[PDB]
């Protein structure tokens, strides 16, 4: 006999103040309870289970479910109640790493490391609370007791304590062979290099080698799994990744459901596909979430499907990451407070793709957009590669430092280059930070009745010119922007304007481009018309005067 | 050497807080500083049974080459107990924002010789993640007092207290002052002398040390006494404009809201009418008397403002352009404890985010000498900007709590 190693047992506890579960088993027929007696006496030979005493107060149940196509039965046993009960653990498979930023491999070998699994023993102290019970014949004699000894199948600790395990073995293998990759998935590991075949092959058996060490054994019979790999949604080939196949189903009409598949299935699309668009079929499944109702599909939604059709039309493929390249990332606009992207080192290889999409809010801009899409972008990259990419944007340099010297927050982009590939991102207007000597000032106001509702907007001059317009169905906060709205109609190319309203300027100091308000939405398009605008902000009720004539003729 | 018992505060479990994407740079930091720390007992590697998390990240400290390791520690520091068992708690010095000199050196290394409570332990795991997820992070969890935990400082001040007591005795007039990984020590001397004593300082530590730590012999050189502030001041104008009373009223307005009684009635009188904004109004005499109340008025101090230290600090800044920064700190609303501006953001010309990540530290740290605690921060910037990108440009070993503010105040033309 050679000596092996034990397998480091993990200490495991049951949650703060909760004992462990007391559920009873469901009666089974004698069919059943002579399939699971044959079952378990095959488990406990083989060391996975224990048959234990009468004193053992814990149980969870167990059932006998039949095979499909099959006269053979398998054993369940109903963790659920044990589970609740079971502390949290660490789980390494959280994130899972893009293929994107994997590196090219020419080999890549898959071993079976399911027999591995049951030399994992389960902590001594932990077993008790695993018991279950095979009920016995006639309920005539006591039922057969049982604990686990190993990870039970099932069990809410198994899968982390199995990856711990594995990795704490593998550990000193790949950290003495620098030129290999492992990776674990379910019950299989990964090997993958860059060496020529028999050296590839040589690491293999080293690495069988080491696992013996604990005497975990792989079946020498090599694997039916080889590249292509299919894992997690996605197709790995030794020197390109995609996603599977994504096929767009063809129907008369749409239900809620449907329409929530077909824009999942868009978003996965979207890592590899470029420029596909979800905005107009997303905006279907606005507010309502009853997944059968029949939901028309509008004209922008049939356009967007069919240039998604068209996009999907037939297979694209990225490219893995050479870490000795620069990372480049290219974002066009696609209008509708939509955005995509690609990455890639050489020109035309994409490493991937992606999208953004404005965020739900009351007003926004194309730049503001643009920054968010770069910090997405950012973030993004330093998970998959650990390093920003060099950025091509659609604005220009002049226009980027207009910006983010004039407004009012911090912002920042990192390093990038202009790419004149229209439709350039640009500042609509631009504020005079002082009055404009000649032109005309318009002092505005606007009022409402809050039981009513009805209001009053308008403006007096400097020139004599004045305006009041009575408005139904209205708010203060209305009254006062259209009151900038009147004065921007009309003046001149220059204006002056001078407003008590907190919430009109807290609204334009922001620099919108785009509202969900009509009102703030023709505001934009005047401010957009005007060569210059000064906009003046004053206390209401201080005695300013053209502020106290029009607030008087608005309140009235 | 025998471990002073910890918990954590009643009905609270430990943090579970997802580590943040590191670039490869900080990865490759942290492995090399953490392989270090493991092999001298500092750290030990943890199984799948921990369930919790603290981020990790690296910095380079002010005027340093070598990486630092950084825990952002604020979630187990509000979720650990208080310590006043030996003190009700330091009283804060108020002497120390009165001295010429104030050095601040990194003695977080000293921490390292003090076991920290086995039942403790689990609750400051830690995770090095992988590029691309990979491979599992690297998990950790401490055996000694961690550099930016809460309760660090506060084990380890009967020791520090007792290394320090030969210094303090031989020098009773140096204001010596810890804050979490921070040692404070200020003096009036002439510079030279000054640096010749922190440096005897240090040697006093090193000299327990062998009885290296790799940034003590740095130092962050400070001068509170000439720390400047920012009262209310109204334009001297020969010529004012419509716009300009206007803008003069609105100050005054907003400034009436923390002075009772500032007056804009006569300065409102000019304006009568409807005028251009451009064109020139001369002020009256009876405007020009009230202009003079009001300035006086600015010159005395706010009524009925008191520092309570069982309320939080709160720090608003404003960008004002041209790399230009003011900032005010309070607990109650126009009750300003401390106000300030800066112009002389360093390293960061083109890069605003940088610019305000180095306003943070500066307002925090004045914020530590004169009240012995971090203020929480209304930072002018979007959150997604922000925390992209603070950890590329901070140089501190604490880290202060923050909100973020999204719709433009008026209040940034009354201090620009
Ligand atoms: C994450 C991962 C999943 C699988 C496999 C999961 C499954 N099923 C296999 C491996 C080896 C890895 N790990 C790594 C790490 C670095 N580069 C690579 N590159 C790489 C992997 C597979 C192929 C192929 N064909 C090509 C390159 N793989
Ligand atoms: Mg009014």
């Amino acid at each position: 006999m050679v000596p092996i190693s034990p397998i480091e047992t993990v200490p495991v506890k049951l949650k703060p103040g909760m004992d462990g579960p007391k559920v009873k088993q469901w009666p089974l027929t004698e069919e059943k309870i002579k399939a699971l007696v044959e079952i378990c006496t095959e488990m406990e030979k083989e060391g996975k289970i224990s048959k234990i005493g009468p004193e053992n107060p814990y149980n969870t149940p167990v059932f006998a479910i039949k095979k499909k196509d099959s006269t053979k039965w398998r054993k369940l046993v109903d963790f659920r109640e044990l589970n609740k009960r079971t502390q949290d653990f660490w789980e390494v498979q959280l994130g899972i790493p893009h293929p994107a930023g994997l590196k090219k491999k020419k080999s890549v070998t898959v071993l079976d490391v399911g027999d591995a699994y049951f030399s994992v023993p389960l902590d001594e102290d932990f077993r008790k609370y695993t018991a279950f019970t095979i009920p016995s014949i006639n309920n005539e004699t006591p039922g057969i007791r049982y604990q686990y000894n190993v990870l039970p199948q099932g069990w809410k600790g198994s899968p982390a304590i199995f990856q711990s395990s594995m990795t704490k073995i593998l550990e000193p293998f790949a950290a003495q062979n620098p030129d290999i990759v492992i990776y674990q998935y379910m019950d299989d590991l990964y090997v993958g290099s860059d060496l020529e075949i028999g050296q590839h092959r040589t690491k293999i058996e080293e690495l069988r080698q080491h696992l013996l060490r604990w005497g975990l054994t792989t079946p020498d019979k090599k694997h039916q799994k080889e590249p292509p790999f299919l894992w997690m949604g996605y197709e790995l080939h030794p020197d390109k990744w995609t996603v599977q196949p994504i096929v767009l189903p063809e129907k008369d009409s749409w239900t809620v459901n449907d329409i929530q598949k077909l824009v999942g299935k868009l978003n996965w699309a979207s890592q590899i596909y470029p420029g596909i668009k979800v905005r107009q079929l997303s905006k279907l499944l606005r507010g309502t979430k009853a997944l059968t109702e029949v939901i028309p599909l509008t004209e922008e939604a049939e356009l967007e499907l069919a240039e998604n059709r068209e996009i999907l039309k037939e297979p694209v493929h990225g490219v893995y990451y050479d870490p000795s390249k620069d990372l480049i990332a290219e974002i066009q606009k696609q209008g509708q407070g939509q955005w995509t992207y690609q990455i890639y080192q050489e020109p035309f290889k994409n490493l991937k793709t992606g999208k953004y999409a404005r965020m739900r809010g009351a007003h926004t801009n194309d730049v503001k957009q643009l920054t968010e899409a770069v910090q997405k972008i950012t973030t993004e990259s330093i998970v998959i590669w650990g390093k920003t990419p060099k950025f091509k944007l659609p604005i220009q340099k002049e226009t980027w430092e207009t910006w983010w010297t004039e407004y009012w927050q911090a912002t920042w982009i990192p390093e990038w280059e202009f790419v004149n590939t229209p439709p350039l991102v640009k500042l609509w207007y631009q504020l005079e930070k002082e009055p404009i000597v000649g032109a005309e000032t318009f002092y505005v106001d606007g009022a409402a009745n809050r039981e009513t509702k009805l209001g009053k907007a308008g403006y007096v001059t400097n020139k004599g010119r004045q305006k009041v317009v009575p408005l139904t169905n209205t708010t203060n906060q209305k009254t006062e922007l259209q009151a900038i709205y009147l004065a921007l109609q009309d003046s001149g190319l220059e204006v002056n304007i001078v407003t008590d309203s907190q919430y009109a300027l807290g609204i334009i100091q922001a620099q919108p481009d785009k509202s969900e308000s009509e009102l703030v939405n023709q505001i934009i398009e005047q401010l957009i018309k005007k060569e210059k605008v000064y906009l003046a902000w004053v206390p209401a009720h201080k005695g300013i005067g053209g502020n106290e004539q029009v607030d008087k003729l608005v309140s009235a | 050497i025998e471990t002073v018992p910890v918990k954590l505060k009643p009905g609270m479990d430990g943090p579970k807080v997802k580590q943040w994407p590191l670039t490869e740079e900080k990865i490759k930091a942290l492995v090399e500083i953490c392989t270090e720390m493991e092999k001298e007992g500092k750290i030990s590697k943890i199984g799948p049974e921990n369930p919790y998390n603290t981020p990790v990240f690296a910095i380079k400290k002010k005027d340093s080459t070598k990486w630092r390791k950084l825990v952002d520690f604020r979630e187990l520091n509000k979720r650990t107990q208080d310590f006043w068992e030996v003190q009700l708690g330091i009283p804060h010095p108020a002497g120390l924002k009165k001295k010429k000199s104030v050095t601040v050196l990194d003695v977080g290394d000293a921490y390292f010789s003090v076991p920290l409570d086995e039942d403790f332990r689990k609750y400051t795991a830690f995770t090095i993640p992988s590029i691309n997820n990979e491979t599992p992070g690297i998990r950790y969890q401490y055996n000694v007092l961690p550099q930016g935990w809460k309760g660090s400082p506060a084990i380890f001040q009967s020791s520090m207290t007792k290394i320090l007591e030969p210094f303090k005795k031989q020098n009773p007039d140096i204001v010596i002052y810890q804050y979490m990984d921070d040692l404070y020590v200020g003096s009036d001397l002439e510079i030279g002398q000054h640096r010749t004593k922190i440096e005897e300082l240090r040697q006093h530590l090193l000299r327990w040390g062998l009885t290296e730590p790799p940034f003590l012999w740095m130092g962050y050189e400070l001068h509170p006494d000439k720390w400047t502030v920012q009262p209310i001041v109204l334009p001297e104008k020969d010529s004012w404009t419509v716009n300009d009373i206007q803008k003069l009223v609105g100050k005054l307005n907003w400034a009436s809201q923390i002075y009772p009684g500032i007056k804009v009635r006569q300065l409102s009188k000019l304006l009568r009418g409807t005028k251009a904004l451009t064109e020139v109004i001369p002020l009256t005499e009876e405007a020009e008397l009230e202009l003079a109340e009001n300035r006086e008025i600015l010159k005395e101090p706010v009524h009925g403002v008191y520092y309570d230290p069982s309320k939080d600090l709160i720090a608003e800044i404003q960008k004002q352009g041209q790399g230009q920064w003011t900032y005010q700190i309070y607990q109650e609303p126009f009750k300003n404890l401390k106000t300030g501006k800066y112009a002389r953001m360093r390293g960061a010309h083109t890069n605003d985010v940088k610019q305000l990540t180095e306003a943070v530290q500066k307002i925090t740290t004045e914020s530590i000498v004169i009240w012995g605690k971090t203020p929480k921060f209304k930072l002018p910037i979007q959150k997604e900007t922000w925390e992209t990108w603070w950890t590329e440009y901070w140089q501190a070993t604490w880290i202060p709590e923050w909100e973020f503010v999204n719709t433009p105040p008026l209040v940034k033309l009354w201090y620009q």
